[PDB]
């Protein structure tokens, strides 16, 4: 499994790691570095992610 | 970490490429994409080869590529000196998307262009006056222009 965020694999529990419940799953060490430099959007949304 | 992208579609796209666009070279940078569009068969515009120099930041995966054609091709919405503007990546857009996406956009923007000028109007106006006009020199443009 690989996140399509950065192509890279991702965790055994980072699988039922989504910070969206749009089935869009992502490993953790993609989700922050869009808290980084992006708002926090969904990739295929745009809206903000409810995570913290 | 997420560099990878840029290799991983890279190859992705060159051993399977999508419809029209192909990838496989890189350019003078990692961040700078060489792919290579073809052409439709409802429009004048042929396959050859048409180099598209992408040029991702920092923030490949977040931030809107820069994407600046290296051929000049004749299109209304693909200005001599290579800018070409996606609609979807235009005023930002979702996070990360795949370059498939973005190669995708050029492809639907090939067929039939869009009359809405962007850098030098010159080629929408002509293109929004007459067809004809367009067509003629675009299907010879594209022919001169396949190396
Ligand atoms: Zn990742
Ligand atoms: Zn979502």
């Amino acid at each position: 499994v690989e996140c399509p965020l950065c192509m890279e694999p991702l965790e055994i529990d980072d699988i039922n790691f989504f910070p969206c419940t749009c089935g869009y799953q992502i490993c953790r060490f993609c989700w922050h570095r869009i808290r980084t430099d992006e708002n926090g959007l969904c990739p295929a949304c745009r809206k903000p992610y409810p995570e913290d | 970490m997420a560099l990878k992208r840029i290799h991983k579609e890279l190859n992705d796209l060159a051993r399977d490429p999508p419809a029209q666009c192909s990838a496989g070279p890189v350019g003078d940078d990692m961040f700078h994409w060489q792919a290579t569009i073809m052409g439709p068969n409802d429009s004048p515009y042929q396959g050859g080869v048409f180099f598209l120099t992408i040029h991702f930041p920092t923030d490949y995966p977040f931030k809107p590529p820069k994407v600046a054609f290296t051929t000049r091709i004749y299109h209304p919405n693909i200005n001599s000196n290579g800018s070409i503007c996606l609609d979807i990546l235009r005023s930002q857009w979702s996070p990360a998307l795949t370059i498939s996406k973005v190669l995708l956009s050029i492809c639907s923007l090939l067929c039939d262009p869009n009359p809405d000028d962007p850098l030098v109007p010159e080629i929408a106006r002509i293109y929004k006056t007459d067809r004809e006009k367009y067509n003629r020199i675009a299907r010879e443009w594209t022919q001169k222009y396949a190396m």
